[PDB]
């Protein structure tokens, strides 16, 4: 129920994980060290987040597996993004690790991955997206993967949580008090970023497996996992 | 497989 469940999504934010520079100039290696180490220190704060989301843990074990799996990068820039809205130009991994878009530079492929980031940070930001639409929007990334039965009443029950949280989005946007018009309006605007989110995801799972394959890089625990597939 | 991630899981 709307009021409820954005309270619980606002509750369930994972903490900051913090990072810091190297004392030494980045190399290509020192970056991707940096953004993976981070990133696996997320994708464990990430499994605490989805748990705490109301009727994730009725799911079955199968069904939180492959929502996770195949969300996990989408979430991670979700977040990158939230915090950085405020901030052009910079991608803000963490509070002392800010990255200005030219140290993508710094590894190969990278850039337009952080071009990427940083423009739909910028249509976010032109958008005036909200706290609470964000926690609306990060849920429902987590909750709208492609399914397709898997061989192992749970395809039920995700319909009906994705739908709990559309209709939390909705609500959100409704206390705007804008024109029903602009309201159907900014609910696409902000669902058609989704597409954007996972069009970034993509090249940013790709870049991983290749520096992954480069041992450009190596990776370590729940990433690796999450990785190999 | 999702060897840890069960873990974390469960
Ligand atoms: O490694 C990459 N990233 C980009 C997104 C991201 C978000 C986080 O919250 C933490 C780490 C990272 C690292 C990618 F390959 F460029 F996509």
């Amino acid at each position: 129920s709307p009021e409820q469940l954005v309270l619980t999504l606002l509750e369930a934010e994972p903490p900051h994980v913090l990072i810091s520079r190297p004392s030494a100039p980045f190399t290509e290696a020192s970056m991707m060290m940096s953004l993976t180490k981070l990133a696996d220190k997320e994708l464990v704060h990430m499994i605490s987040w989805a748990k705490k989301i109301p009727g994730f843990v009725e799911l079955s074990l199968f069904d939180q597996v492959r929502l996770l799996e195949s969300c996990w990068m989408e979430v991670l820039m979700m977040g990158l993004m939230w915090r950085s809205i405020d901030h052009p130009g910079k991608l803000i991994f963490a509070p002392d690790l800010v990255l200005d878009r030219d140290e993508g530079k710094c590894v190969e492929g990278i850039l337009e991955i952080f071009d990427m980031l940083l423009a739909t940070t910028s249509r976010f930001r032109e958008l005036k997206l909200q706290h609470k639409e964000y926690l609306c929007v990060k849920a429902m990334i987590l909750l709208n993967s492609s399914m397709y039965p898997l061989v192992t009443d749970s395809s039920r029950k995700l319909a009906h949580l994705l739908n709990a949280v559309t209709d939390a989005l909705v609500w959100v946007i409704a206390k705007s008090g804008i024109s029903s018009q602009q309201q159907s309006m900014r609910l696409a605007n902000l669902l058609m970023l989704l597409s954007h989110v996972r069009h970034a995801s993509n090249k940013g799972m790709e870049h991983l497996l290749n520096m992954k394959c480069k041992n450009v890089v190596p990776v370590y625990d729940l990433l690796l996992e999450m990785l190999n597939a | 497989r999702h060897k840890i991630l069960h873990r974390l899981l469960q």
